[PDB]
């Protein structure tokens, strides 16, 4: 998960 | 006044973006995790590849060491954590209970508990001996980006995309303090300072902040790096000069003077986002790791 962009 | 970190080694082997690097407490090893579902162990001083530890079904976002340098825990998109015997490479226990990706993990100093954070918006506390979940904390209202025990394991700090940082009592699972910001940027990383008196929190507005959580007072802000997209680790460097260290989305490692907040060095060499950095426990050595255009870990050494 960390290596992808997942935040607003 | 300023460190002089110089590149010593480049560690290649992961086949997707690297997610986390951590030195063993005894200083002998570096562990790395990756979206490639693997943990790799490397010699801290010669950068020599030691072994690959496999078993997770999907990518790994974080890894952490026990105090005796004998166990590792990993946090995976497969919704589990795994506890590993590093000497044998074997999975000792699989920690099941999260309902979405596990993003972050850490042992307590005693090394009898593990804390984890997840996209399921919870923080879990686990018994190392039995592998059982002791407590599930309804901690946040969005993914939990970081979890960390303080110096004696009595407190946990958590951060979330919801814009909050929270301090928890380990024994009771109770929230003791919520830190807020009026403009409410996502909080992408947090950890306690080595003395346990402060927390260092990253927000996705290119800012790191040092808080006295007890007083609810922000004491320092570190700026000038790029962090708007990823959950990038940050660190206190304490072996020589007192620095703050972080990766950045401009492919650099930034090092700031803790007190003056001045950038004192920028480390150039990576060719993608520097998602993770770690500071050696006794020597002036930094490990940095980057995303998939790069896929390497770099080891750097300074005289101060």
């Amino acid at each position: 998960a960390r290596t992808k962009q997942t935040a607003r | 006044v300023k460190p002089n970190y110089a590149l010593k080694f480049t560690l290649a082997g992961h086949t997707k973006a690297v997610s986390s690097v951590k030195f063993s407490p005894n200083g002998e090893w570096l562990a790395s995790s990756s979206a490639d579902k693997l943990i790799k162990i490397w010699g801290a001083y010669d950068g020599k590849f030691e072994k690959t530890i496999s078993g997770h079904k999907l990518g790994i976002s974080d890894v952490a060491w026990s105090s005796d340098s004998n166990l590792l825990v990993s946090a995976s998109d497969d919704k589990t954590l795994k506890i590993w015997d590093v000497s044998s490479g074997k999975c000792l226990k699989t920690l099941k209970g999260h309902s979405n990706y596990v993003f972050c993990c850490n042992f307590n100093p005693q090394s009898n508990l593990i804390v984890s954070g997840s996209f399921d918006e919870s923080v879990r506390i686990w018994d190392v001996k039995t592998g059982k979940c002791l407590k599930t904390l309804p901690a946040h209202s969005d993914p939990v980006s970081a979890v960390h025990f303080n110096r004696d394991g009595s407190l946990i700090v958590s951060s979330s995309y919801d814009g909050l940082c929270r301090i928890w009592d380990t024994a009771s699972g109770q929230c003791l303090k919520t830190l807020i910001d009026d403009d409410n940027p996502p909080v992408s990383f947090v950890k306690f300072s080595p003395n346990g008196k402060y927390i260092l929190a990253a927000t996705l507005d290119n800012t790191l902040k040092l808080w006295d959580y007890s007083k609810g007072k922000c004491l320092k802000t570190y700026t000038g790096h790029k962090n708007e997209k990823y959950c990038i680790f940050a660190n206190f460097s304490v072996t020589g000069g007192k620095w703050i260290v972080s990766g950045s989305e401009d492919n650099l490692v930034y090092i700031w003077n803790l007190q003056t907040k001045e950038i004192v060095q920028k480390l150039q060499g990576h060719t993608d986002v520097v998602i993770s950095t770690a500071c050696h426990p006794t020597e002036n050595i930094i490990a940095s790791a980057a995303l998939e255009n790069d896929k390497t870990i770099k080891l750097w050494k300074s005289d101060c």
